RNA sequence: GGUGAAAUUCUUGGAUUUAUGAAAGACGAACAACUGCGAAAGCAUUUGCCAAGGAUGUUUUCAUUAAUCAAGAACGAAAGUUGGGGGCUCGAAGACGAUCAGAUACCGUCCUAGUCUCAACCAUAAACGAUGCCGACCAGGGAUCGGCGGAUGUUGCUAGGACUCCGCCGGCACCUUAUGAGAAAUCAAAGUUUUUGGGUUCCGGGGGGAGUAUGGUCGCAAGGCUGAAACUUAAAGGAA
């Protein structure tokens, strides 16, 4: 029930970890999932689930599925792992966002929604940290 | 040997003496 | 041999400073000793601004920025090249570089 | 001023003015009394003519005080 | 397949804002033991104030709208709090200045229990030479005391509708900045966040006061 | 999910992911600094209450009442001990998955004590400025924190606050310099020392054996405090 020209906005929750990438599209309330493609669904090796190439493929599948449901615009909510873990988005965030823009989807308001503690629980690894 | 671990070795050795001497009292 | 007048940290007239956890490895480090860098960059990389700006759904919209404060332990700052080993004379220069 | 460009026995009246009251060649107070009924310049009591503070008491704009 | 049995609904904003076409949301069609209206009720929608107000200057503020009723195909929402965007707050918090925050729980005339969060920063003078503009802890407590006092007065008197009308122009932020100037000059005085702790039980009569006949 | 790569592990009985809400316990980000307070340990969300404190100001008061301290006392991170509460997170020990010639490790997954709190113990840390306390004197310079004095014209402000300029006292520090000192590194004190003496406490006498044995004493224990000798050795060590 959308006339030509009108934009039907969805919300794309992009979770770009350093081990995998999620491209989860919902409605404005985030309570109705439309499509959810992860980088692990587009590669065979675990080492490539977070790669930008895997994120590009996942974004192309999300864009195609959105057009079927009448969604042509997306709000972007990017996040890293957050909490007491890394706050830096993974290597698939830029690739996923660029791929959506190059598939007919009109990008709306972009926002970073990484969970930031206002203090926090103790981080893993011990006081000497991860020793490599 | 690292001084901390040499200190640990001596303390273990003192416990045994403390126990090897109180055994006969 | 004492290498630095500040002892490698920044603490005067106080006993204890609570530690922070290295952003890279999670090592505990006193806040006054950790190497701190405040990174501000566009949430969209320069390699994708053109594509995202063309697909914008608003006549006007300023792309937000990404604010991240990074706190490194000494080992990670040197390994990641955030800081480098300097000569004995250059160690005293406290002004940030160009 | 350099040590040899000054006379310790006859310092300028402006130099001793800004020195600490206890470090002058002869100790001298910076306080004084004034009329309005005498009032101490650094009064610790509420006279409302003067309001005590951490230094000189805050005088009132209305009345005029004469140093003595 | 599953999406073939979902009906789209239009989201309507209260009369306080300009643009009422918030957006669209879907839900599974009404089926036995799963009523469609029950699935949409109390759905929270977070939409930028630049969309509701059609003003790009308000892009930094987000509005929480929750669905109260479902009349036909329209979902009637109501104000359910507001907050800053993550980028906005991170741009205001800078080194070499003092940050002052305050919160207060207040009840409006409509029995709405709110928790308003205020934020402010110390401001340099044009001729200031020293690099920092820190305030003394005693001054901070005096400023924080006036933030709380002003926030109570503005919310304890007005209703929720009239209170929200003050958040759009940030009238409360200007009054705080005008009362605390005698203590310490402040900049970027905002109501950072508003929470709804206890809302009165639903009453359709009051809901339609801020909503028109979308028929 | 996790890694260099993996696997243990979770998962169509719906995991991971998204929205809303609740509970629990911990933590108190950004602001946050060559900044503050405290005897040290240490101390960081708001507001109230309680006692305490430095500095500044003072034409107030007492009038040597002081400095340092055997004995003897108070406090003393973390870990640990006893019992109660709590038990999110993380996590010695343990188990498992990897890696490896082996891997009781480093990396990964799960987890006990512990981590938090109350009552009671323990009294040790690179408890470091590796520099005991009190006093005098001896270069320069800017910044900064607290208080006060003076000058000055601006504030979407209610004389004052905010800022600007000059100065005084006190504090955390920093910068330049040697006329100084030093084995040097370096230090404005670590200077005013063969031109050797202001006062006082503690404490060292080549390297090991050894903070060990023994006796005493404290502790529930772990251990703490006190503390040798035989014997061995021509170096060990500091700075450059
Ligand atoms: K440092
Ligand atoms: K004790
Ligand atoms: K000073
Ligand atoms: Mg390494
Ligand atoms: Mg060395
Ligand atoms: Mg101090
Ligand atoms: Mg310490
Ligand atoms: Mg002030
Ligand atoms: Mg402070
Ligand atoms: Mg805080
Ligand atoms: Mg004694
Ligand atoms: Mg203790
Ligand atoms: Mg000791
Ligand atoms: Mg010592
Ligand atoms: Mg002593
Ligand atoms: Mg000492
Ligand atoms: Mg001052
Ligand atoms: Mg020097
Ligand atoms: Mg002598
Ligand atoms: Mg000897
Ligand atoms: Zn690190």
């Amino acid at each position: 029930s959308v006339r030509e020209g009108e934009l039907v906005f969805g919300v794309a929750h992009i979770f770009a970890s350093f081990n995998d990438t999620f491209i989860h599209v919902t409605d404005l309330s985030g309570r109705e999932t439309m499509v959810r493609i992860t980088g692990g669904m587009k590669v065979k090796a675990d080492r490539d689930e977070s790669s930008p190439y895997a994120a590009m493929l996942a974004a192309q599948d999300v864009s195609q599925r959105c057009k079927e449901l009448g969604i042509n615009a997306l709000h972007i909510k990017l996040r890293a792992t957050g909490g007491n873990k890394t706050k830096t988005p993974g290597p698939g965030a830029q690739s996923a966002l660029r791929a959506l823009a190059r598939s007919g989807m009109k990008i709306g308001r972009i926002e970073d929604v990484t969970p930031i503690p206002t203090x926090s629980t103790r981080r893993k690894g011990g006081r000497r940290g991860r020793r490599l | 040997m690292r001084a901390k671990w040499k200190k640990k070795r001596m303390r273990r050795l003192k416990r045994k003496r403390r126990k090897m001497r109180q055994r006969s009292k | 041999t004492f290498k630095r007048r500040n002892g490698g940290r920044n603490k005067h007239g106080r006993g204890h400073v609570k530690f922070i956890r290295c952003s890279n490895c999670g090592k505990c480090c006193p806040k006054d000793k950790a190497i701190k860098r405040f990174l501000v960059r566009n949430i969209v990389e320069q390699a994708a601004v053109r594509d995202v700006q063309e697909a914008c759904a608003f006549e006007l919209y300023t792309l937000p920025k990404l604010y991240l404060k990074m706190q490194y332990c000494v080992s990670c700052a040197i390994h990641s090249k955030v800081v480098r080993v300097r000569s004995r004379t250059d160690r005293r220069v406290r002004e940030p570089p160009q | 001023v350099l040590p040899n460009d000054v006379d310790l026995l006859n310092p300028p009246a402006e130099h001793e003015k800004k020195k600490h009251k206890l470090k002058r060649l002869v100790q001298s107070p910076n306080s004084f009394f004034m009329d309005v009924t005498t009032v101490f310049s650094h009064s610790q009591t509420v006279v409302v003519l003067c309001q005590p503070t951490g230094g000189r008491a805050r005088l009132i704009e209305g009345c005029s005080f004469r140093r003595k | 397949d599953p999406y073939a049995k979902k009906d789209w609904y239009d989201i309507k904003a209260p009369s306080v804002f300009e643009v009422r076409n918030v957006g669209k949301t879907l839900v599974t069609r009404t089926q036995g033991t799963k009523i469609a209206s029950e699935g949409l009720k109390h759905r929270v929608f977070e939409v930028s104030l630049a969309d509701l107000q059609n003003d790009e200057d308000h892009s930094f503020r987000k509005i929480r709208l929750r669905a109260e009723d479902v009349q036909g195909r329209n979902v009637l929402t109501n104000f359910h709090g507001m907050d800053f965007t993550t980028d906005k707050l991170r741009s205001l918090v800078k080194k070499w200045q003092s940050l002052i925050e305050a919160h207060v729980d207040v009840k409006t005339t409509d029995s709405y229990t709110l928790r308003m969060f205020c934020i402010a920063f110390t401001k340099k003078r044009p001729n200031q030479q020293k690099r920092t503009c820190y305030a003394q802890s005693s001054q901070i407590r005096q400023i924080r005391r006036k933030m709380v006092e002003i926030m109570r007065n503005q919310a304890q008197s007005c209703d929720l509708k009239d209170l929200v009308l003050k958040f759009i122009p940030e009238s409360i932020g200007r009054e705080i900045e005008k009362a605390t100037s005698s203590i310490f000059p402040l900049q970027n005085v905002f109501i950072r966040k508003v929470k709804i702790l206890k809302a009165p039980k639903f009453d359709l009569g009051r809901l339609m006061e801020v909503h028109g006949d979308y028929s």
